[PDB]
């Protein structure tokens, strides 16, 4: 006679073993996999399947007033300048106009809040240095202010005039530059910047495409949606800046 | 490629932020200093550190333990300091070598071990309170404290809960670099090869999972750094192209996907699971299973290979064959 | 079929090879040249596995084991039933793993994002090559590889480790273990933190980046930051295999005694000997 | 620090189990040469004359051989145990039958041991058998002996450092570690398993579920037994210069049959053979050797696996004199 034996040669272990897969599959399929559907669902074309797969909308009580509740239905009835390359269901779309300006493909932005991202206090989070005057480029890093911006065509495009700092974390998120010969200032995310000792190289877009970088509303603050629009613009460059960038690398 | 993912090209400095808690804002001590090199891959600011009651208690108990170990170790090389620094790794405070069951063993045989055990338990608990309440004080969920509980439990299991269940202190983990490592094998050997304990597998499954997940999740966020994917809270409360592109990556690759919030739940779960699984296995071992290998043989899962060198009969059960 | 927001991203382009030819989806799945080659390899592989398992002694998923050839065969081709299947299946898994990684690249290109994922995926693929190719090459025989079998591969790990008396003392292993542990812990904290901030509960208010950092500064004096934890994560986890590979590649080709003994360089410095 | 490739590998288990030896050609060759200094057997002198049990005064054990034969054995006995010291090492140069010097009484005790080994423990030594050389390797004191406490260096033909000297207290853990392949196993496998036969090696349960009445509290073997067996297996492994896969398929240390190599059985008999060697022959000699040869508790020096194997799986790589000196075994 042994410890952990149960009638008809089942042992405690063997049970706990089934119990464990049960617990794991519950949590995976019933809980986690449902949570995964709090965004983007339900798919675009009231069947049984679709009620079963979502969870009960949770509600976020926002820090600076309001609520957001997910999942919720969010129809993208923004215009899309895309035509189809073929008949079949799985075929790709493609831009009819200027993808970068039309905001399609790798160049698309989300319908984020037309709001300004705030600090724990209220002041706008992403502000240029001319406002956040108590913030500095740190002890011994390149100060890009004044340096030329050089686009993918190796042609000069503008001049860096300001850095925009996230105030909540202490982190620089964009450079603000001046589009040479357009009487306009443009933002570029530091992700797209090779920051040298004597210049800033950007390979996302060609120089003369700096012209059309989405413009901000106020000039000393930026909206969550504007941040996407801007980020998205340069991203679009990777694939669209020339006819050859959409093609195959090898 | 986005250099910003590799290191931070241009650091920024500003006044140090403080978020006010519901208590002990007065216990934060320290002169928050910065660090250029730390800033290239992290946040430059170090400190200030929050004290608090529980935090101090942890250090009290913790060092009592460390002292009790370190002293038994210095004793083990007869208090000669040069040998102690040389043989460090090999030195240990061990549990009772003889079978005293659940009775308090003599100091010369696992008495001190049981002592340091207790103080480390005390230390661990204290530190939990700190981890727990800090979340409370700042108005945050207690996910971290719950997860950390799993880890502490597992330590209690291999520490004393198991020894208790089989009723012998000899079964606990020795304090010491090599000695605690040796235990792993003495324990696996004793219970019939841990490769064959299913919970060992579950725990390993999840631990590799965390490897897979963090590797994947982290890579994902960096790949969408250009859209501020890093700004996770707001991507949660206001989905943006960053997590849209993240999601569509995975969806186009593996056929499904998560949400910037949900993934952290996967992550959190997998972590939690490593310790829960570990604990479940240890609980069963000795109590309800004696040889994990034979147990898998009993349920017909263990594989078998043909002989290569000739098979070799236990000579101990030959006719003839001495003691 | 598409996610609420997916339609706009579904443009043509990004491929490494082929162009428009395989540039399309099938369900949620992106195909591409490498999705095609990937499928071809997965099909051969699972076939070879399934078919070779059938000359096996059992159908129990836990006991099925398909093993490499005997040492004597060296680096040459082995008869199917004596590790030939194993060799084929190994070539298939490598073709698949690579297709899969290259495919992920095309996907990141269409999406205009970082290649950080396929890149990180090279770590796991690399370590697999260390185990089934590089070390085997260094010791002169495919026979040194691990067998394909749910439990049986553990048997190999077991024996491989005891071939060195106590694999725990392998310094490359000590490293790798520690990364494994710490990474699992980091994923706990990071995943936990975000959740602790978006989900304070009681219908309290969602908190701030400031709160994130505040939390750790308090508990341990430091806080690495949001974009930073993500990098640290990729690093910790990648190192499980990046350092571990040395411990593996070293056992045999560069060291033939128990690992404990290797610590003689320390224990036996004549100074304190 | 890091031995360069290639490495000689052998296969001891079914393909795909990573069972087998892993060897450094350099280190093998070095031992092959140290082990090659086994003196060749003397040319054979034919059987003529009368049994020496009358022709000599004090010949207890070897009394069946002619004087032609008996002298040849004494020539070999000399090469093996003291080729430096001549015959006069055990004898008096005039009084050859004199048990004057103690190496005489002992060498006899050894003669029976050798003969017992090659006759009874053929399950271990088989066709190879031992001679005085196997252990002595050209010196009265064999290089690898053990006392009732761990000692260093393992080869006594080297000068101990201060900390190696058994009197140094702080040097303990390291004397212990080096007996156990450098592990930190707080156990001395020799006194525990090899001196006598008090302890049982096996520690793993033979059934899948815990047997009632030996699985709870004060009725259980402590976990420490497992540690200690692990120590013996470290030690043994090192003594033959081999790894666990030489004998075990790690999938289950506890199982024989297909899970064990034939060398595992051989090793099993070896453990018994050592216990006999030690308890009945070597340990008693403490009442016949200089107090200087004894240990810190008057123990005579004794044998572990190393004593014969000295780092090789078969001692002297299998070299045998069994046919050349049949007076040593097996006794017909
Ligand atoms: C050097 C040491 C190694 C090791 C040591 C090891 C241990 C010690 C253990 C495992 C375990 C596991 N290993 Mg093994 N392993 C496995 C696969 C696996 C799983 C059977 C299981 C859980 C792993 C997991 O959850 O990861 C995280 C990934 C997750 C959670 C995503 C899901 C992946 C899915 C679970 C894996 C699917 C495996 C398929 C059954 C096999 C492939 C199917 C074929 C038909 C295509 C693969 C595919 C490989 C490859 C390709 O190299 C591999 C290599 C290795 N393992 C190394 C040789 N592994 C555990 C086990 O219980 O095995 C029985 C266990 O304890
Ligand atoms: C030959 C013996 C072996 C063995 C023996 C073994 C045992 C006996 C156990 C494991 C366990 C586990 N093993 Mg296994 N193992 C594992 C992986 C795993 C882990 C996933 C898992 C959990 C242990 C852990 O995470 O501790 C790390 C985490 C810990 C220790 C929690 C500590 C957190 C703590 C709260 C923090 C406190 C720190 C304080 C600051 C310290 C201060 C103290 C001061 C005051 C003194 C792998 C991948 C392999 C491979 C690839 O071979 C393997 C092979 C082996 N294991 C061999 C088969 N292993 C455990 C398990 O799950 O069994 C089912 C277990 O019990
Ligand atoms: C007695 C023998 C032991 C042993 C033997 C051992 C060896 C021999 C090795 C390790 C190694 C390692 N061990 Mg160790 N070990 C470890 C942990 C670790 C791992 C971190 C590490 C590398 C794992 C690996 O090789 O993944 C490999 C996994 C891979 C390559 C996965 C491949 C991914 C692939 C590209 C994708 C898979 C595709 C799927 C088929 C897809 C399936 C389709 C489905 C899912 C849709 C722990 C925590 C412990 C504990 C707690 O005791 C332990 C004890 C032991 N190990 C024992 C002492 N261990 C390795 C190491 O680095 O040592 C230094 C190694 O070689
Ligand atoms: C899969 C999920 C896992 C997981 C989970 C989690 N793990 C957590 C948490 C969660 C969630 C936390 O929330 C908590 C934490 O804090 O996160 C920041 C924590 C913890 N994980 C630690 C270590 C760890 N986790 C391991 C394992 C896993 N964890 C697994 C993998 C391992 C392994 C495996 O080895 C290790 C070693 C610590 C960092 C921390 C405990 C602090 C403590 O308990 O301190 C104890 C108290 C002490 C005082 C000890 C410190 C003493 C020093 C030497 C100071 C004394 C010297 C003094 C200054 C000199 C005085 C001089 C004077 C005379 C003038
Ligand atoms: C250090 C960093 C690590 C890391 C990181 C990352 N990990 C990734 C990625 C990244 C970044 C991806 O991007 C990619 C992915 O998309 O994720 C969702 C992926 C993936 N990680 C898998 C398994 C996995 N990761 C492990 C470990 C780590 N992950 C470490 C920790 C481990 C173990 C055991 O440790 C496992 C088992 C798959 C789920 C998936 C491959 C899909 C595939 O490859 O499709 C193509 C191939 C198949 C679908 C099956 C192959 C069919 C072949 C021909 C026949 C099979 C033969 C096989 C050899 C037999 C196995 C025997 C077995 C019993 C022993
Ligand atoms: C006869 C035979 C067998 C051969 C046929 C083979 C066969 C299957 C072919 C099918 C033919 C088809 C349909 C056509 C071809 C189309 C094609 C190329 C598709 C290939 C199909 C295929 C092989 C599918 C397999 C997919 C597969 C490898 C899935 C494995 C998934 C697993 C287990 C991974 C574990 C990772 C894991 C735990 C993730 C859970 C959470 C997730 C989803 C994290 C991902 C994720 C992370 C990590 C974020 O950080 C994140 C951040 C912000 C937003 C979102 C996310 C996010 O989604
Ligand atoms: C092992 C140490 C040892 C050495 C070396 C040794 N002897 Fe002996 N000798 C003995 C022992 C022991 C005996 C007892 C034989 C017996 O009891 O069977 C013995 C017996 C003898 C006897 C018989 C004594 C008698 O008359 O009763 C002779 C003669 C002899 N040895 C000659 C030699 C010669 C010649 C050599 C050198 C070639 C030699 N011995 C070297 C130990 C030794
Ligand atoms: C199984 C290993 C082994 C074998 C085989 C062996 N010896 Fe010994 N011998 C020992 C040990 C152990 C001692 C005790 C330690 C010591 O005194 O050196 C010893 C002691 C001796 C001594 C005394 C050494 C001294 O100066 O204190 C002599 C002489 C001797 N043996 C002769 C022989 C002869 C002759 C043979 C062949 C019959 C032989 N030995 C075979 C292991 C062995
Ligand atoms: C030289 C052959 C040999 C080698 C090498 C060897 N073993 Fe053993 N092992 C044996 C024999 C024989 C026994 C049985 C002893 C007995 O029962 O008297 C045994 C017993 C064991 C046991 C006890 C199993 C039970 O039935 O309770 C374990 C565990 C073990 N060995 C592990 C190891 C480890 C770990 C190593 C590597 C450090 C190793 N062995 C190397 C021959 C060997
Ligand atoms: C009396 C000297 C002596 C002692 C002591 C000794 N051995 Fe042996 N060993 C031998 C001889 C002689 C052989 C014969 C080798 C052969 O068969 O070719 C051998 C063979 C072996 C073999 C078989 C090697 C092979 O490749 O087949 C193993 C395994 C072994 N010994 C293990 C041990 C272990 C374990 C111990 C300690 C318990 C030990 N030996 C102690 C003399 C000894
Ligand atoms: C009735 C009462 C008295 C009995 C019950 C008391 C009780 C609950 C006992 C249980 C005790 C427990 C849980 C013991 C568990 C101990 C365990 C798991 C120890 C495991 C590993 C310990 C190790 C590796 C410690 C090594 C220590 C040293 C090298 C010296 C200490 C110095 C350090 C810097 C600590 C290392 C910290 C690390 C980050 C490197
Ligand atoms: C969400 O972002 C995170 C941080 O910054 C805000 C951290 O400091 C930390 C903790 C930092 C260290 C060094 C443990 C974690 C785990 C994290 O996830
Ligand atoms: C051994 C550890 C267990 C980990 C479980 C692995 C989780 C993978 C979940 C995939 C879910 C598949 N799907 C699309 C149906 O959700
Ligand atoms: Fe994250």
């Amino acid at each position: 006679m042994y410890h952990g034996a149960l009638a008809q040669h089942l042992d405690i272990a063997q049970l706990v073993w089934y119990a464990q897969w049960l617990v794991i599959w519950t949590v995976v399929l019933l809980y986690l996999r449902r949570e995964d559907r709090r965004e983007g669902y339900p798919l675009v074309e009231p069947e049984d399947g679709q009620v079963y797969e979502l969870p009960y909308p949770k509600t976020f009580v926002l820090p600076h007033g309001g609520t957001v509740t997910v999942p919720r239905r969010r129809p993208e009835t923004r215009e899309l300048k895309l035509a189809q390359t073929d008949g079949f269901e799985g075929a790709p779309l493609q831009p009819t106009g200027n993808p970068l300006v039309d905001a399609v493909g790798p160049a698309s932005y989300a319908e984020r809040a037309e709001v300004v991202d705030a600090t724990v206090d209220g002041k706008a989070k992403i502000v240029p240095l001319r406002v956040a005057t108590d913030f500095s480029i740190a002890e011994g890093d390149v100060d890009p202010r004044g340096l030329p911006v050089v686009a993918a065509d190796g042609v000069e495009a503008g001049t860096v005039t300001d850095l925009w700092v996230d105030r909540s974390e202490h982190y620089f998120r964009y450079l603000e530059l001046s589009v040479a010969g357009s009487a306009r200032t443009a933002l570029i995310p530091l992700g797209f910047c090779d920051v040298k000792k004597d210049k800033i190289v950007v390979t996302s877009i060609l120089s003369e495409q700096f012209a059309n970088v989405p413009r901000l509303q106020s000039r000393d603050q930026i909206t969550l949606r504007e941040e996407d629009k801007v980020s998205a613009y340069y991203a679009g460059g990777l694939l669209y800046a020339t006819p050859e960038r959409a093609e195959s690398l090898l | 490629a986005d250099y910003q993912t590799i290191y931070t090209q241009i650091q920024a400095r500003g006044p140090h932020i403080t978020v006010s808690g519901e208590w002990g804002d007065n216990d934060r001590v320290g002169k928050p200093f910065y660090s250029y090199w730390l800033g290239k891959i992290g946040d430059a600011q170090i400190g200030p550190i929050y004290l608090g009651a529980s935090g101090i208690a942890a250090f009290a108990f913790g060092s009592t333990a460390i002292l009790i170990i370190l002293f038994n170790m210095a004793a083990e090389v007869h208090f000669d300091p040069l040998q102690f620094f040389r043989q460090f790794f090999w030195l240990g405070l061990y549990p009772p070598k003889a079978q005293y069951g659940m009775g308090i063993p003599p100091l010369h045989d696992g008495g001190w071990w049981l002592m340091a055990g207790l103080f480390m338990t005390l230390s661990l608990g204290s530190w939990w309170i700190r981890v727990y309440s800090r979340a409370r004080a700042l108005g945050l969920g207690t996910h971290i404290a719950w997860n950390f509980a799993a880890a502490i439990f597992f330590v209690l299991c291999i520490g004393c809960i198991h020894p208790t269940l089989v009723g012998s202190w000899s079964e606990g983990v020795p304090f010491g670099i090599w000695p605690h490592i040796d235990w792993l094998t003495a324990f696996s050997i004793r219970y019939g090869n841990f490769y064959y304990c299913p919970w060992h597998g579950f725990s390993i499954g999840f631990a590799y999972g965390c490897g897979l997940l963090f590797a994947a999740h982290g890579a994902t966020i960096l790949a969408v750094a250009r859209f501020g994917g890093d700004r996770e809270i707001e991507q949660i409360t206001d989905r943006g192209t960053a997590v849209e592109r993240a999601a569509l990556f995975w969806r186009w690759t593996i056929g499904f996907n998560a949400t910037i919030e949900s993934v952290h739940r996967w992550g959190w779960f997998f972590s939690l699971m490593v310790m829960v699984s570990a604990s479940v296995g240890i609980l069963l071992t000795g109590t309800f299973v004696d040889n994990w290998y034979l147990w898998c043989v009993k349920h017909g899962a263990a594989p078998d290979y043909p002989a290569y060198l000739p098979a070799t009969p236990d000579p101990a059960s030959l006719p003839g064959a001495p003691k | 079929a598409l996610l609420s927001f997916e339609r706009k991203y579904r443009v043509r382009g990004g491929t490494l090879i082929g162009g428009d030819l395989f540039d399309f989806w099938v369900g949620p799945y992106f195909v591409g040249f490498f999705g095609v080659s990937a499928i071809f390899f997965i099909f051969l592989g699972v076939s070879l596995i399934g078919y070779a398992a059938s000359q096996g002694p059992t159908w129990d998923p836990f006991a099925i084991s398909i093993n490499p050839p005997d040492l004597k065969y060296g680096l040459g081709a082995a008869p199917l039933l004596e590790g030939g299947f194993w060799q084929a299946i190994t070539v298939c898994a490598l073709g698949a793993f690579i297709s899969w990684m290259l495919r992920e690249v095309e996907i990141s290109r269409k999406l205009g994002i970082g290649w950080h994922v396929p890149l990180a995926f090279c770590v796991p693929i690399f370590m697999f090559c260390v185990l089934q190719v590089f070390r085997p090459l260094l010791l002169g025989s495919w026979g040194h590889a691990f067998p394909y079998g749910i439990l049986s591969h553990l048997d190999w790990v077991n024996n491989f480790g005891y071939q060195y008396l106590n694999w725990h003392y392998n310094p490359g292993h000590m490293s790798s273990v520690s990364f494994l542990f710490v990474n699992a812990m980091a994923l706990g904290l990071h995943g936990g933190l975000i959740l602790s901030v978006a989900n304070p509960g009681d219908g309290d208010k969602v908190k701030t980046a400031e709160h994130e950092n505040q939390y750790f500064r308090d508990v341990v004096g430091y806080s690495i930051g949001a974009l930073s934890i993500h990098r640290l994560g990729l690093f910790l986890a990648s190192n499980i295999f990046l350092t571990g590979a040395f411990g593996t590649i070293a056992s045999g080709p560069f060291w033939t005694r128990g690992w404990p003994e290797w610590w003689g360089w320390w224990l036996d410095i004549p100074f304190w000997s | 620090c890091f031995e360069p490739p290639p490495a000689t590998t052998t296969q001891t288990g079914f393909r795909g189990l990573s069972m087998g030896e892993v060897l450094h050609p350099a280190t093998v060759k070095a031992k092959k040469e140290r082990d090659a200094q086994y003196p060749p057997a003397l040319a054979a002198v034919k059987a003529e004359g009368p049994p020496v049990s009358q022709v000599y005064k004090n010949v207890k054990v070897l009394g069946n051989l002619t004087e032609a034969e008996f002298l040849r054995t004494m020539t070999a006995i000399t090469e093996w145990v003291s080729p430096q010291e001549g015959c006069t090492y055990c004898h008096d140069e005039n009084n050859l039958a004199s048990e004057a010097k103690y190496p005489y009484v002992v060498a006899r005790r050894m003669l029976e041991m050798t003969r017992a080994i090659n006759t009874n423990w053929t399950q271990h030594v088989a066709q190879t058998g031992v001679t005085c050389y196997t252990c002595h390797r050209g010196t009265p004191l064999p290089p690898y002996v053990r006392y009732l406490e761990p000692t260093l260096p393992l080869n006594n033909r080297e000068t101990p450092t201060h900390v190696e000297r058994v009197e140094t207290r702080s040097g303990y853990v390291v004397r212990l570690a080096k007996y156990t392949a450098y592990s930190a196993l707080n156990y001395d496998p020799f006194t525990m398993f090899l001196a006598n036969d008090k302890r049982q090696v096996r520690v793993v349960p033979q059934t899948a579920l815990p047997l009632v009445g030996v699985s709870r509290g004060k009725e259980r073997r402590p976990l420490s037994d497992a540690y200690a067996t692990f120590a013996l297996m470290m030690s043994i492994s090192d003594s033959l210069g081999t790894n666990c896969t030489f004998c075990h398929n790690a999938q289950t240390f506890e199982s024989w049959g297909k899970k064990s190599t034939p060398q595992r059985a051989i090793a099993w008999w070896g453990i018994r053979m050592v216990r006999d060697l030690n308890m009945n022959y070597l340990a008693p000699l403490n009442a016949s050797l200089p107090a200087s040869r004894l240990g810190r508790q008057g123990e005579a020096p004794q044998a572990d696996c190393r004593t014969c194997h000295q780092g090789v799986t078969k001692p002297l790589f299998g070299a045998s004199r069994l046919k050349d000196y049949p007076e040593l075994g097996p006794i017909k």
